[PDB]
């Protein structure tokens, strides 16, 4: 019938899982509100800065463990890093967060080695 | 809403679309290209306009070669009401386009061929962007219906399974009937690739949902639904069965007998803040 | 011998034109692309030859997908003859092109249908390049005709209004009567955009005109035109009536009484150098 | 019979209003020519830098002021600044012109406010 002469088109909303990194101004105001005190700022910052967990887990393969536990350790270490962040150390926030995530993964690996 | 104007002036176009337009300009297919572009642009503009109303983090509206795409940023961290409202922004939009086409035909601005062509293309795109697939609005309605009486993780698992089954059915139908019409093949490839992507991103989606739940702000507090669980599993296995937009008073069963009633706040705070992510749930009765 | 070298090595082409040309070469349309390219190039070089002869300041000879441009930096900078000798040189190369064609094809060097197509496209371009719409070519001739008997502001307003009304007529004819004809829609869009851009800068042209008028030293003195105004008129209002290429002595009228004639250079120097503006002729009559 | 076979096209001249910025080498020659005594050099120097008037005047808009007076004072300020510019110090002429025109418009606005 009409199947011979047809065109198929797509119009959908694509939901990203990892938001793009945020520039200095908005993260500066988010940290200012952090100093004022607000949990929504924490939620927004951790949401926008979740890509580092993905990078660390991707480069930390060949270990033989699961994925859910690694992601949970990554995100809890990220939370620990953000709540302990200080602007006087003299280094980028991303590098400090990556160091914290690596430290937490190493702690988990040492704990697993001790248990095993 | 000047963000509407910002988005409409921030509409990207894929480079292959220029080549398609060039091929369609030296051959004589401007009417079909104009009709399809108009329909897709209206659909995308309606979606973006209704999404801006709820103050989401819209990135950009761009036209890839074989359709359109709105880059919504928030995935699985909102009450289902606005999600269900925004998804229906396009299936409830072709009606006034059809009405306008009818009026223009009646006033005789357009003769009695372009009207049929436009109606055919409109009622084809409406029925194509409704199939029970993820993506396409069929999935973003069936999955929302699923997430009303089922846990989020189970709902996502069953949604992706059904999407895979229906995609395989469509692929088999296309291979059996039409061995041509490249549009069907490119649609199938797109469906497979996107299904793989949202199969791979499930862990991060679930973690995002859980973290958003923990940092809640009492978003339209709905009725409380209990949760009876035995005290012999892992805490990550008891937090999994969380419904959408509901606060759960956790009831624990010690050797088949009720022991204590705990709110989600204390257990989830002990899981995240107190770093007891891999110990147990039983010792959370007496943390100190 | 050296001036035209940069004009030769300053040709810029839009990438979309490259894509269109490549696809037209691919899909049969080879006999048509060369004709249009040759006509457009000849017309553009005809425009540029007179401009470079008058020692103007050109920028770039572009090639849009729908035509060609030769951007110069002289607006209100040169007298009527200098602009006319360049504008008329556009619709004056098609004559010698037709003279060459009617002798080359008649001696039967190539074929008949090629000559027919060449003549069709040439005449179509010639009669499209003379619609009284800004900028095109006929519109600028109409603007020159107005400017010679009207004040500069009056000419620049009446020309704008006439171009606007003709643009609306063309848009109505294209949208409501003629079939699709994408080459007409693109023409209408380009005309509307250019007209709006010209309207948005209806103010800097006047100040550029006055500024150039300030620094003319024995610039081939010409007809002296008596001008008379009242006494309470503001300085800007009396300076608004300065037609191109005319020196205007000012006669002040103090409600039936005239004090003394004032030179135009005196008033203009009072405007710019002495900053004695925002006042009436009484203030300029009695200085510091 | 004839329509649907016409290729309209255009061929115009595009009279611009904003000249291109002057180079970094011809500026010294123009300044020397003005110093020895010239006027066409002054015209070319004050016509090439007209976009600054637009830049500052656009910022001061939406204040219930007509464009005529704003542009007039802007051009007057630019001609005053170029008339009394010294190259001994060493600074890009754009900044000097911008400061001059901004000061001139601020002075005019203050005078108008004091008049009211
Ligand atoms: C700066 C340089 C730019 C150069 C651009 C490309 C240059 C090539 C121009 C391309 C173009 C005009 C398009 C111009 C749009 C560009 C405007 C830009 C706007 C940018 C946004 C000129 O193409 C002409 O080339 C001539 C050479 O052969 C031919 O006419 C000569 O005439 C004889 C004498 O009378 C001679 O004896 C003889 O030799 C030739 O027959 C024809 O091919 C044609 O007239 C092709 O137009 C197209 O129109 C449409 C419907 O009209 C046609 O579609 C289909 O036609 C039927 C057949 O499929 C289908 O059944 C139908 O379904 C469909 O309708 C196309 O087919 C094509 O015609
Ligand atoms: C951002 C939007 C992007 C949209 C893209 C372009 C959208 C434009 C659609 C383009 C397209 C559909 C193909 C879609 C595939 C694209 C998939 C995209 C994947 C990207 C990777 C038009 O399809 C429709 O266009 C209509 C235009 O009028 C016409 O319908 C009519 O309209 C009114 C007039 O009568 C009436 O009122 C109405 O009753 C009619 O029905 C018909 O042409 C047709 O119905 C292409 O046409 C296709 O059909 C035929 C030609 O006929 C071609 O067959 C060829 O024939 C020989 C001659 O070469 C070849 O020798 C042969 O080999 C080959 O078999 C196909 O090959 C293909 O050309
Ligand atoms: C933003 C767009 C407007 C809202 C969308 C509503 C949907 C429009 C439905 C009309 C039929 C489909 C048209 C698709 C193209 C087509 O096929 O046009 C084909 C027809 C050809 O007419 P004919 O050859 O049959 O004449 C036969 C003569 N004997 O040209 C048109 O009629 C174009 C006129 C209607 C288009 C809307 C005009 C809007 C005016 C204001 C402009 C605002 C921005 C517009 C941006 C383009």
């Amino acid at each position: 019938f009409v199947v011979k002469e047809l065109v198929f088109l797509v119009s959908y909303v694509k939901n990203n899982a990892f938001p793009q990194p945020l520039s200095s101004s908005e993260e500066k105001k988010y940290l200012e509100l952090m100093a004022k005190g607000d949990e929504h700022a924490r939620n927004m910052l951790i949401e926008h800065n979740l890509r580092l967990v993905a990078h660390i887990v991707k480069k930390f393969e060949n270990t033989g463990e699961d994925a859910e536990d690694l992601i949970s350790i990554g995100t809890i270490g990220l939370i620990k890093g953000i709540e302990s962040y200080s602007a006087g150390k003299g280094t980028k926030l991303a590098t400090y967060a990556a160091r914290c995530i690596e430290n937490e993964i190493l702690m988990h690996l040492r704990a697993l080695k001790k248990t095993k | 809403m000047n963000k509407w104007l910002d988005l409409i002036l921030k509409i990207h176009v894929h480079p292959f679309l220029w080549i398609i337009a060039a091929l369609g300009l030296l051959t004589g297919h401007m009417k079909a290209l104009l009709c399809l572009l108009l329909i897709v642009l209206i659909h995308q503009l309606g979606h973006a306009a209704l999404a801006v109303f709820f103050s989401w983090r819209i990135k950009r509206v761009f036209l890839l070669p074989f359709g359109g795409t709105v880059e919504v940023e928030e995935h699985g961290n909102r009450p289902l009401k606005e999600e269900f409202a925004v998804i229906i922004a396009g299936p409830l939009q072709h009606i006034w386009l059809q009405f306008a086409a009818w009026m223009l035909a009646e006033v005789s601005v357009i003769h009695q061929h372009t009207f049929e062509l436009f109606t055919f293309y409109n009622l084809s795109i409406l029925f194509v962007n409704l199939l029970p697939i993820w993506p396409l609005d069929g999935g973003k309605l069936l999955f929302l219906l699923f997430s009303k009486q089922l846990p989020f993780q189970k709902a996502h698992r069953l949604n992706l399974k059904t999407s895979l089954c229906f995609c395989l059915l469509l692929g088999c139908w296309v291979l059996f009937v039409i061995p041509l019409q490249i549009s069907a093949w490119v649609l199938f490839v797109f469906l497979a690739v996107s299904l793989f992507e949202e199969y791979r991103q499930r862990h991060y989606i679930h973690v995002r949902f859980l973290l958003e739940r923990y940092y809640g702000k009492n978003r339209e507090l709905e009725k409380l639904l209990p949760l009876t669980v035995k005290a012999e599993d892992k805490v990550y296995h008891v937090m999994a069965e969380f419904k959408r937009g509901c606060k759960h008073p956790i009831i624990i069963e010690k050797s088949g007998q009720k022991l204590s009633q705990l709110d989600e706040n204390e257990v989830l705070h002990a899981y995240f803040a107190d770093k007891r992510t891999n110990s147990s749930m039983e010792e959370l009765l007496l943390p100190y």
